[PDB]
């Protein structure tokens, strides 16, 4: 069980690391600031048409 | 309820005097507090931009 140990665990996990995580592999999306513009103006209504 | 009748009519004089004079001084201005309307909105174009 050694032997079976030493051979499936060189099966599943023995070359690298599958998962790249890397910027350009993630979506495109991943590199803005957010951008927040606008305002909350509370004015009256106008008297006049 | 406490004066004679005679003295009740020299307050009275001077009292109608009194009432007339309140008169003069409150004045009478308005039409800045009956002018004012609840006239309040908010309004705006508020979004999240990449």
């Amino acid at each position: 069980y050694k032997h079976k140990f030493d051979l499936a665990a060189a099966n599943i996990f023995g070359g690298a690391v599958r998962v790249d995580v890397d910027l350009d592999s993630m979506p495109a999306w991943m590199s803005e600031k957010f951008i927040l513009q606008g305002s909350f103006s509370v004015t009256t209504a106008p008297y006049a048409v | 309820t406490v004066l004679p009748p005679a003295d009740f009519l020299h307050a009275w004089l001077r009292h109608c005097r009194l009432r007339d004079e309140l008169d003069a001084l409150a004045g009478d201005p308005s039409m800045l507090s009956r002018n004012v309307f609840p006239d309040m909105r908010l309004q705006g174009r508020v979004d999240i931009l990449t």
